[PDB]
């Protein structure tokens, strides 16, 4: 009942159903009682959650949560701690604090993401009349829009947009736009006629919002509101859950794992501490030391900041994100479904074939002319051309000289407009060789004589003839000739002429093309002076035994990049579906045109035919291409379709409405397919909504169509798609680089607090310098592993399985958390014995030494040599231990952050230098090391101290290690590929 | 299976265990050649070193530093002051001293070569009665009972320091705010003028001197008032010790807040 039957009632019954009159209107009364009970004929918007709401999302998370117990643990301790009325330490509030501006910095890199933060219902309304004119007890007048209740009687005319889903119920020459239901702007017919069973083909259903082109008409209201068609499709656009986009669902994933490690180390620890006889609250602080230690701070922020570099790279090839994670979607795209008309093609009908001297020629249809042309040497071509040109009735306008022909508007209709465009391509100046050639007499085209016509002065001044000129329906332009134009001789059209034409119209017709015959007749001066009146209403000239020149025929024609766009793709391993709203032999002919269907696939209609077998009787299997329209699809079960896509690679749906379109999307997701979405217009909203990314074309793209985009490419070159699915490829590539990167240092930052803890030595590394490490001096390294290039040929890999290949996994996490990460921990621990014991403590003394070490009434503390420490000069110390710590860790980063340039290829082949960021960033990393070390105060500011050379030195051969154990790893899998080694310790 | 099965399971703990073993061998191997880097006897660097703490007996704290607080009129308030004075004192009698010699030169007591017995250097004797009026005796409540008490500065040692030539560093004793009612800080101290001799210099570190101990100063606090907050700040006067650091109050120096209670 939501659905529209009311075209395929009487008057009778939709009098009585609605309790209206057909020609005097719902009664004043029940008009506003009605109102009352649906409501306005309006579509409601569907509040966005509040931009604030929006905010407060991000500050939770698993990261985001122990960040704030550790920082609510610091403020409890400094609370505890200065309750007591001790000023010692306000380290536990700045601690506090940063933790506090990381979850906040890192909630604002989170939010900002949305760079779009718009409402799509706010584009659907702006589709929507403002005013109306209704008859009520008789009155025509001219109500708002929105006061209109099922049941009214309304009177359209052409320039209005309609102002509801309407039952005709009498028209008088009206036509509509349904481009908004179908993506197709031809106009349609609207008549009281009942002409299908659907309600959206039928001619005497007009729906909301559409335009009415010409014409008026009369009919009933049969719904309002959200109700009608317009608001059915706003509504599956709104109403699209949520989901997660790939890479949030990665990011999630790998945040889900750190989160689990953290509570883990950090709570059994808690344990141990309590076992080993601390004290609970000084338990609760290491609780929240490990947390600080083990969580990366800084990793969401590199992760985003890498996201925003290839959402740069992207925006200098036209090709717009409206948030960064769609920039990574196109790389793990798998099925690719496009809407056919001005995604595909130009949407601009386009002279495409010509029959003439009994051959079918191919006209170059891009839109830059890039293409191949057809022989034009030809007398009789030379003659069509005349024919086509002078018979046209179209024009450009003025000082469009710089424009190309092709983006030119003109004055006529879609046929005339492409038979212009293709004359002024063909021959220089197509306006001014028709005035060469004075039009003396005219009749334009007409629904009787079903074709059109003209008389024409020549241009010679010795030629006193009158060429007429005409143009309509193939068959019945034909079937007023008597002779025809065939290799310059003309001869009379025999049974085998007939029958030659009526194959090459039929031909055409099956490339999804419309066509036109055009014919010529020269009169003599002899029966016509060179000043004979001719007088339209008297027909005094011919209108039979004309020369039939050729057919014609014209198609809505690809964009130029389209094509080979669509290869590349399917030569990545993505399936490309196309889904249009437009007639299916069209489809199909642009399907096969673009590459969708290959060259030699058959449907298994195809192969009946062929075989001239019935259809029944084609074994399904053997037919790679499939066309089914929507009517099909309202019949098949969702098993059906599924048994479909799974048995025809290349699949062509036509003729399907808005919904349909996301029902394809959704079956393909279900089967397993990250799927990308490629359309203009308005009826793309709902499958732009629910695929995991949406692409809009940002010029002959509908506002609807663009808001619910996630991707806009601005020039609208489709060819653009290709780079995004490169650029996604590279930039999940290279992110589990910096993330592998950014992780395995967390190892040698939580390990000195599990020694600490556990062992009572001096606090080998504190949670101040941390922050540093992961804060600042490791940001820029991260960072540059995005601008590395592909180890293998990425775009002939198929796209990743996003079940099993995942952004961070076990072998990447346990090779980079204790291998890499626990060899720069045993550097750490021995920088921190060599500048203790060359500094008065030897390793033996340093166990269990914390409690003494950390006493304020112990001044005179003796060290291996007896010599005696105060408090102050042992807390310096404690600092050169966290910088000693420090830079072990800085130096492994330098062998770390090289190591991950490959994952696959050796550093010696692809070298250390070509990557000319990463450099920069191992400098810079190394500059802001110097000067927390050696700019003065440092020591009082930041807890950092100027260390001596040989403490630089003493982790080097740890770091060598570690691009030795690597190379070493990386030449193993490269030569057994399949071996164990390759199967455990690849990442 | 958790994972793997239960054979791939064995074969990435025995690669893991061995790897850990490699590093931990390699990590032992490191600490190993650093100590062989390392000479027993004088550190390899002394860089927090540069001058030395100064503490004070009897040591006890409220809280943010010294506070030292007792009744004259009540024995009790002032014993454990007095016990931890005696028991700090404990070392430093003639028996303690026993591994100590004689040392006359009132100049550096520079040692090369190690003469003293198991291969050592010989080390300065101080015994307790050196700091006369405030050893304990003939007044075992160390100056307390009649409310001018005596707080010992000891210098922190450190190996090969030299603090100065010219004299012997020299304890000063003053208030560190000199009230405006009142009369500066009157003080004498053993013994005379408060010096450390430049014998028990340089030290050679507890392996070449095992019996070495500091010398002491006793600083006999005379001038203070009954019932008043005071705070008393003891500076070591020589020419390499420095008491300017702002982070570290026991750099060169130390101070305490006293009151005398009746
Ligand atoms: C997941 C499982 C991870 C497993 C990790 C296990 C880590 C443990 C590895 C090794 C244990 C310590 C090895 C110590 C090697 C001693 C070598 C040696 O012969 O040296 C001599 C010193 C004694 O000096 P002396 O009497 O000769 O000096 C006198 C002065 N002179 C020399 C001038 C005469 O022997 C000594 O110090 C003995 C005391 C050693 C001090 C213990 C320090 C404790 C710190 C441990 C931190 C380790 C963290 C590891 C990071 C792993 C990441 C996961
Ligand atoms: C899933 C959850 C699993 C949980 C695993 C639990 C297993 C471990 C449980 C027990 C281990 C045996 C305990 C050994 C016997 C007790 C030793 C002890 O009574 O020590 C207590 C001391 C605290 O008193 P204090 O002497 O410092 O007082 C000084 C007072 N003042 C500061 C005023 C001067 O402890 C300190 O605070 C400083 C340390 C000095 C004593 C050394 C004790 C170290 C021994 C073992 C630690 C190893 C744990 C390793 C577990 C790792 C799992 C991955
Ligand atoms: C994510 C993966 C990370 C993996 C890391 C996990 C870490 C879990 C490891 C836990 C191991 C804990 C080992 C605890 C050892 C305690 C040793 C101990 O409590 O023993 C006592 C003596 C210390 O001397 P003391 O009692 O005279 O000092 C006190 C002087 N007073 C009495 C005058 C105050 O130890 C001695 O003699 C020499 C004992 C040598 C101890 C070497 C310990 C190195 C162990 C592991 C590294
Ligand atoms: C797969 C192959 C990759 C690794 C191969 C190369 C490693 C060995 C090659 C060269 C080692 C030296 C590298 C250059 C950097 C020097 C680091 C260092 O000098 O480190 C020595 C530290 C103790 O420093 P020190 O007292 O000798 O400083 C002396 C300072 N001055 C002379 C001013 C008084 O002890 C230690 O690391 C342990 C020293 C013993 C060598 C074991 C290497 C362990 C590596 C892992
Ligand atoms: C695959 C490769 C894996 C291996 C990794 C190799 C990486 C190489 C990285 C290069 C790093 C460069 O390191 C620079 C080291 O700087 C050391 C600075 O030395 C200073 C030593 O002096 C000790 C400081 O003395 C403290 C007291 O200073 C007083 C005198 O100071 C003079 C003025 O300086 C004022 C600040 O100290
Ligand atoms: C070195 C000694 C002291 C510790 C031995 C403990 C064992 C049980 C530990 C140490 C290293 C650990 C492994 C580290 C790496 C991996 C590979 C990863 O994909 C899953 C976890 C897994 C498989 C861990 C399982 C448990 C493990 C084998
Ligand atoms: C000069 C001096 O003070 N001597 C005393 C003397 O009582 C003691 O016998 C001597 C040990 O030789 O050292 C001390
Ligand atoms: C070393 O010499 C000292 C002298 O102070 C002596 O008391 C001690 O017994 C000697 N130790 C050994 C092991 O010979
Ligand atoms: C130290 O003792 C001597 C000997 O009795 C005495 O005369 C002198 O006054 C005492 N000095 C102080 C400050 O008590
Ligand atoms: C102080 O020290 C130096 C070397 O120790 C010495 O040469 C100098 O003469 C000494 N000065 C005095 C005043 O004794
Ligand atoms: C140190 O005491 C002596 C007595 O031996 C005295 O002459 C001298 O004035 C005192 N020094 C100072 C700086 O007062
Ligand atoms: C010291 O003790 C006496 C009695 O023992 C008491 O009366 C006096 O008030 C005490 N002094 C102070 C400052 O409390
Ligand atoms: F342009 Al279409 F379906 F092909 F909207
Ligand atoms: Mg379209
Ligand atoms: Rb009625
Ligand atoms: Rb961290
Ligand atoms: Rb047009
Ligand atoms: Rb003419
Ligand atoms: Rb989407
Ligand atoms: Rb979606
Ligand atoms: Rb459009
Ligand atoms: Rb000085």
């Amino acid at each position: 009942g939501m659905e529209i039957n009311d075209h395929q009632l009487s008057v009778a019954e939709l009098e009585q159903k609605y309790q209206t009159s057909a020609t005097k209107g719902l009664s004043a009364s029940l008009a506003a009682e009605l109102l009352l009970r649906d409501g306005p004929n309006a579509l409601r918007p569907p509040r966005g959650t509040p931009e604030y709401v929006k905010f407060a999302r991000q500050l939770a998370g698993g990261l985001q949560c122990l960040m704030w117990v550790a920082a609510a643990i610091c403020l409890i301790a400094f609370a505890i701690q200065a309750s007591e009325g001790d000023l010692t330490t306000d380290d536990n509030l700045y601690l506090a604090l940063a933790l506090i501006a990381v979850v906040v910095v890192t909630g604002c890199f989170g939010y900002y993401q949305e760079f779009k933060s718009t409402n799509i219902i706010a584009s659907f309304k702006n589709l929507v009349p403002q005013q109306a004119t209704v008859i009520r007890d008789g009155d025509k007048f001219q109500i708002n829009a929105d006061q209109l209740v099922v049941g009214d009687l309304v009177e359209m005319k052409g320039g209005d947009r309609v102002p509801a889903d309407i039952r005709i119920l009498q028209a008088q020459g009206c036509k509509v736009d349904n481009s908004s239901l179908t993506g197709e702007s031809e106009p349609q017919t609207r008549s009281p006629e009942c002409t299908h069973e659907s309600p959206l083909e039928t001619r005497n259903i007009a729906f909301f919002s559409t335009m009415c082109l010409e014409g008026t008409a009369q009919g009933l209201v049969v719904n309002t509101g959200d109700r009608t068609i317009i608001g059915r499709i706003a509504s599956l656009a709104s109403g699209v859950e949520n989901e997660k986009t790939p890479i949030a669902i990665e990011i999630e994933h790998f945040v889900d794992i750190i989160a689990g490690l953290a509570i883990l180390f950090g709570a059994t620890f808690f344990i141990v501490a309590m076992c080993i006889g601390y004290t609970f609250l000084r338990a609760m602080v290491f609780f929240m030391a490990i947390v600080v230690a083990y969580v990366p701070e800084g990793l969401l922020a590199t992760v985003t900041v890498c996201l925003s570099l290839t959402a740069k790279r992207l925006a200098s090839k036209n090709c717009v994100v409206k948030n960064l994670e769609a920039v990574e979607t196109l790389g793990s795209t798998s099925v690719i479904c496009s809407d056919k008309t001005g995604t595909l093609t130009q949407n601009r009908m386009t002279v495409s074939h010509l029959w003439f001297d009994n051959h079918i020629h191919s006209a170059d249809t891009t839109e830059d002319q890039s293409g191949q042309t057809f022989d034009q040497s030809s007398e009789t071509w030379r003659a069509l051309c005349r024919v086509l040109t002078l018979c046209n009735r179209a024009a450009f306008k003025s000082g469009q000289d710089a424009v190309p022909v092709p983006k030119r508007i003109v004055i006529g209709d879609a046929s005339e407009t492409a038979l212009l465009k293709f004359s002024e391509l063909t021959l220089g100046n197509a306006m001014g060789y028709r005035e060469r050639f004075p039009k003396v007499c005219e009749i334009p085209f007409n629904s009787t004589n079903k074709f059109q016509l003209s008389i024409h002065t020549l241009e010679d001044p010795r030629d006193p003839r009158h060429v007429l000129v005409m143009k309509g329906a193939p068959e019945r332009v034909l079937e007023r000739c008597s002779s025809i134009l065939i290799k310059g001789q003309e001869l009379p059209l025999d049974e085998q002429w007939r029958e030659a034409f009526q194959t090459a119209y039929l031909s055409l017709g099956g490339l999804g093309e419309r066509v036109l015959g055009f014919c010529q007749l020269y009169l003599s001066e002899k029966d016509y002076p060179p000043g004979y009146a001719f007088d339209v209403e008297a027909m005094n000239f011919p209108t039979s035994g004309l020369c039939f020149a050729g057919l014609v025929s014209m198609i809505d024609p690809p964009r130029a990049t389209v094509p080979d766009a669509v290869l590349k793709c399917r030569t990545a391993g993505i399936r490309v579906i196309m889904v249009t709203g437009d007639h299916p032999i069209t489809a199909k002919a642009i399907a096969a045109s673009v590459g969708i269907i290959s060259e030699g696939s058959e449907t298994v209609e195809d192969i009946a035919a062929r075989l001239r077998v019935p259809v029944d009787q084609v074994n399904r299997k053997d037919a790679r291409a499939c066309v089914i329209n929507g009517m099909q699809l309202k019949d098949m079960d969702p098993s059906e379709l599924v048994e479909a896509l799974r048995t025809h690679p290349e699949m062509v749906f036509a003729r399907t409405s808005p919904q349909q379109k996301l029902v394809i999307v959704e079956s393909c997701q279900r089967l397993g397919a990250i799927v990308a979405v490629t359309g203009d217009g308005v009826n793309d909203s709902p499958a732009l909504k629910k695929a995991d990314i949406g692409v809009a074309m940002g010029i002959a793209g509908s506002d609807a169509a663009k808001n619910a985009a996630d991707m806009i490419l601005l020039d609208d070159n489709f060819a653009s798609i290709v780079t995004g699915v490169e650029q996604g490829r590279l930039i999940f590539d290279n992110l589990k680089k910096s993330i592998a990167y950014t992780l395995t240092k967390n190892i040698p930052e939580l390990t000195p607090w599990l020694i600490y803890i556990t062992v009572s030595v001096p606090l080998p590394l504190g949670c101040i310098t941390i922050l540093f490490i992961e804060l600042c001096t490791d940001i820029f390294p991260s960072v540059s592993l995005a601008y590395e290039k592909a180890e293998s040929d990425i775009m002939h890999l198929r796209p990743r399985n996003p079940k099993r290949d995942r952004l961070v996994n076990e072998p990447l996490a346990a090779y980079s958390y204790f291998q890499i990460g626990a060899i720069q921990s045993f550097a750490g621990f021995t920088d921190y014995f060599t500048a203790m014991a060359q500094e008065g403590w030897f390793p033996l003394l340093c166990v269990g030494l914390r409690p003494q070490w950390e006493n304020h009434h112990l001044q005179d503390l003796q060290d291996s040599y007896g010599q005696e420490w105060t408090f102050g000069q042992r807390l310096y110390q404690q600092y050169t231990c966290y910088t000693v710590f420090f830079i072990s860790i800085e130096m492994c980063q330098i062998a770390d952050v090289l190591i991950r340039k490959t994952r696959r290829l050796s550093a010696f082949q692809q070298g250390f230098f070509r990557n000319r960021i990463l450099v920069i960033a191992i400098v810079f990393q190394v500059c802001i090391g110097c000067f927390l070390c050696y700019c003065p105060g440092m020591p009082n500011i930041f807890n950092f101290m100027p260390i001596r050379f040989q403490w630089w030195l003493v982790p080097m051969p740890f770091s060598l290690l570690i691009f030795v154990y690597d190379e070493i790893r990386k030449l193993g899998v490269r030569c057994c590929p399949g071996s164990w080694w390759d199967q455990e310790l690849y990442y | 299976m958790l994972g793997r099965t239960l054979s791939r399971w064995v074969w990435i703990s025995l690669y893991y265990v061995a790897f850990y073993v490699v590093m931990s061998g390699i990590f032992a191997l490191c600490i190993y050649v650093l100590m062989r880097t390392i000479d027993p006897y004088t550190p390899d660097y002394q860089d927090q070193l540069k001058s030395p703490g100064v503490t004070l007996r009897p040591d006890v704290y409220g809280e943010k530093g010294l506070d030292i607080s007792y009744n004259v009129s009540d024995s009790t308030t002032w014993a454990g002051l007095a016990h931890t004075l005696h028991r700090f004192l404990a070392g430093y009698s003639p028996a303690a001293q026993e591994g100590s010699i004689n040392c006359t030169s009132e100049k550096y007591f520079f040692q090369e070569s190690f003469l003293a017995p198991n291969h050592t250097k010989f080390s300065c004797k101080f015994t307790a009665d050196m700091l006369q009026n405030c050893s304990g005796r003939p007044d075992p409540t160390f100056g307390f009972a009649e409310g001018k008490p005596c707080f010992i500065i000891k210098m922190n040692r450190i190996v090969k320091f030299l603090p100065g030539n010219s004299t012997a560093p020299r304890v000063d004793c003053a208030f560190l705010d000199q009230p405006r009612d009142g009369p500066p800080l009157q003080v004498e101290y053993f013994p005379a003028n408060g010096t450390y001799s430049l014998h028990y210099f340089p030290y050679y570190g507890k392996k070449a001197q095992p019996h070495y101990s500091n010398p002491l100063v006793a600083a006999k606090l005379l001038n203070v008032p009954r019932n008043r907050d005071v705070v008393i700040v003891c500076k070591i006067l020589a020419e390499h010790v420095s008491f300017d650091n702002p982070h570290d109050p026991y750099e060169g120096k130390v101070e305490f807040k006293l009151k005398i209670q009746k």
